[PDB]
RNA sequence: CGAAAGGGUCCUGUAAGCAGUAGAGUAGCCUUGUUGUUACGAUCUGCUGAGGGUAAGCCCUCCUUCGCCUAGAUUUC
RNA sequence: ACGAGAUUCCCACUGUCCCUAUCUACUAUCUAGCGAAACCACAGCCAAGGGAACGGGCUUGGCAAAAUCAGCGGGGAA
RNA sequence: UGAGCCCGGGUCGAACGGCCUCUAGUGCAGAUCUUGGUGGUAGUAGCAAAUACUUCAAUGAGAACUUGAAGGACCGAAGUG
RNA sequence: GAGACCGAUAGCGCACAAGUAGAGUGAUCGAAAGAUGAAAAGCACUUUGAAAAGAGGGUUAAAUAGCACGUGAAAUUGUUGA
């Protein structure tokens, strides 16, 4: 196996750090860096290719691309670091005005019994004639630091999931001025951001998320077999990943109706497969067609963040061009892409005739 | 309560195996009191022990 | 609302028995029941009429159906000093076909 | 939130029963049958892509039905 | 000609292998009750040095943080 | 100096000591010592096969392995008679 | 009748229902095991417990002597204190 991975244990946390965003130079522009989704699942398209060089140049090519959930993150609140001999440090955060219940519930382990007190002496600070605080705060990150973060929480409530605890994380700004970007942070208090405003289509990304588990496991599944560098039983994933140089394919607005449509083909369909995606549910938001596989289990936590370094290959800056996306289901061996497919295809049925 | 004896008495004057007499279940008390043979037989007339047929089995 | 209550289910035995060994599925079927009438009606005292038992066991150890009809009814344990004041005690009805039938309350009148 | 139910999606492959002289074949009635009749009748066909199963680690629920709720115990600057 | 005799060759088959994957039952695991034995100077981290190719306690370095659960087989003359 | 000697406090209940001579079955860490008792290991290893058990009621302080009834299995006259 | 003997792992194997219990086909082999209190005065009665027992109360000079009974060391263990 490999030693660059080697203290094979379970990752200390569910959601996954970024540990490195882009370095950052004030001549380019405002942005933001990294964003989250919720995976869903997988399907297949068939791309036109245009890889000048290749054997399928000019030809169809059938790939496998996942489906990432991504409803709009809230900004709510902003971090300022310093540097320091001793690395980086956290010198102080500002947060905003009237936080929602999913992020309250994430600084809360029993929420139902809890009396549901947090931020309330904060909100307090904006609205009684303490800014002044406030903004010795936002001032304070202005004349002293030189990283600025933005706090953004997911909306779960939005996505078919179970669970009420929203998702928290920091982003970094960069492409500017300190000044500048303080004042991009403030101003997107309490502002939904959509995906489609952090990444775009035919871009290169990279995710980060937590593998599946797996529990106890010997050497022959775990290492790879046909002291420390001996290999042993152990724990054999929910493995902490970086895999980077992904390719977004397609970002669906939700709100389209026919989110799974090209130039190609003239139906009018939405990504989630018929039926649903299995074990997840329907993707009702923007969501990111990423190409290939990608860590994690469906209906996981999933961050995305933009590429370290300019790219070096013709994979990136090249177009994508898609001629029909899979929609039928994945609980079976789908034949149908809608509802109307399958009873087109069947004539009418003796329940059909009954309940008319 | 404890009805071995009584079952394995009821066998002997009915005349045949354990697994084919029958004690009331709502008539334990009664037949716990019943520990002579004298006793069962009277018992027996009442309807509290059942002696059951042999098991049906078609030969065609 | 009132303690006494007698309401009328239906069991899908095949969600609780999926994957259990043969030779386990009666009994687990059993347990499984008193689980249902548990949390059903809230008592820990649950008492099986033995024709339940038998509508288990018709189809040998491992023939438990996938969907049975049963009658719950909470009466009160009155005894001497018991440590529930409530049981419960569960019935199987006669249907034609336990299927499509909701959750229904039965009438003493 | 939970249990049912309805719908969808998948799996199998056309349920029980009823009916058609379609039906090879097995037998009675009277007298010859050139088209005589009456019964049983494996199989075939129709009702019937029906019936059965479907989350247990599939999907949805507009009041689809029924029920549960602000606990009880310990510890903590 | 004969032989549960041996060998070679030919046809056929095979998870033997390329190269592994899946499934079932009993264990392994946790609980209630019951409940031993082998063995035991005292202990138990590594490196270099400790003339008698001998170290476990000395030297002088690396170091070094309570209490635990599971896996293993590395160490304990002619 | 030491082997040891003396006193105080607690427990206990019936005999004992100093001096000087006599006498010996007279002084223990070892003997894979003898007998007796007690530890760590350790609430650990482990508590096997004979397909298979389930429901209500009774007894009883206490019921998986005690009884009655009912169900599901078995020996199958070379038997689990 | 005595002893410069032994004093319950000693003295005979046996201070005791000891050549007994037990082992072996048999010839034979062969143990362990003494002590309440001057006197049973061996705890009436009440209460909790299914019971075994516990707690009050009592006998006694003493229960720090309750028949697992004179005195009651060490190994080993519990609680409390440092």
């Amino acid at each position: 196996g490999s030693l660059a991975f080697l203290p094979r244990k379970r990752a200390a946390r569910h959601r996954g750090r970024v540990k490195s965003f882009p370095k950052d130079d004030p001549k380019k522009p405002v942005h933001l860096t990294a964003a989250m989704g919720y995976k869903a699942g997988m399907t297949t398209i068939v791309r036109d290719l245009d890889r000048p060089g290749a054997k399928a140049h000019k030809k169809e090519v059938v790939e496998a691309v996942t489906i990432i959930d991504c409803p709009p993150m809230v900004v709510v609140g902003l971090v300022g670091y310093i540097e320091t001999p001793r690395g980086l440090r956290s010198l102080t955060t500002v947060w905003a005005e009237h936080l929602s219940d999913e992020v309250k519930r994430r600084f809360y382990k029993n929420w139902y019994k809890s009396k549901k007190k947090a931020f309330t002496k904060y909100a307090k600070k904006y609205a009684e004639n303490n800014g002044a605080s406030i903004t010795r705060e936002l001032e304070r990150i202005k004349k002293y630091c030189t990283v600025v973060r933005v706090l953004a929480h997911t909306q779960i409530r939005k996505t078919p999931l179970k669970q009420k605890k929203a998702h928290l994380m920091e982003i970094q700004i960069n492409g500017g001025s300190v000044a500048d970007k303080v004042e991009f942070g403030r101003s997107l208090f309490e502002k939904p951001v959509t995906i489609d405003t952090i990444f775009e289509k035919d871009e290169m990304i990279d995710v980060i998320a937590v593998t599946k588990g797996h529990g106890f496991v010997g050497v022959t599944a775990r290492w790879g077999t046909k002291q420390w560098t001996v290999a042993r039983a152990g724990q054999m994933g929910y493995h902490h990943r970086t895999s980077v140089n992904h390719k977004i394919y397609r970002i669906g607005k939700g709100d389209d109706e026919a989110n799974a449509s090209t130039e190609t083909d003239l139906t009018k369909k939405k990504i989630t497969p018929m039926g649903g995606f299995v074990r997840y549910g329907e993707v009702n938001n923007d969501y990111v067609m990423i190409k290939g596989s990608v860590p994690g289990v469906k209906k996981r936590i999933m961050t995305l963040r933009k590429s370290l370094f300019t790219h070096t290959s013709r994979k990136a800056l090249e177009k994508v061009e898609l001629k029909w996306i899979d929609t039928s289901s994945e609980f079976g061996h789908g034949a149908f892409q809608t509802a109307a497919e399958k009873k087109q295809f069947m004539g009418t049925l003796k329940k059909d005739l009954q309940t008319s | 309560v404890n009805l071995r004896t009584q079952k394995r008495l009821a066998a002997s004057v009915l005349g045949c195996g354990e697994g084919k007499v029958w004690l009331d279940p709502n008539e334990v008390s009664e037949i716990s009191n019943a520990n002579s043979r004298q006793s069962i037989r009277k018992l027996v007339a009442d309807g509290l022990i059942i002696k059951k047929p042999v098991t049906m089995h078609s030969r065609s | 609302i009132a303690d006494v209550v007698a309401r009328e289910y239906t069991i899908h035995l095949h969600k609780r028995l999926h994957g259990v060994t043969f030779k386990k599925r009666a009994p687990r079927a059993i347990k499984e029941i008193k689980k249902f009438a548990q949390k059903a009606m809230g008592t820990s005292d649950v008492r099986l009429d033995p024709q339940l038992n038998k509508k288990v066991w018709e189809q040998g150890i491992k023939g438990v159906p996938f969907r049975i009809r049963v009658r719950i009814s909470r009466r009160r344990n009155d005894e001497e000093g018991a440590k529930e004041k409530l049981y419960s005690y569960v019935q199987a009805v006669n249907v034609k076909n336990p299927k499509g039938l909701l959750t229904s309350v039965v009438e003493e009148e």
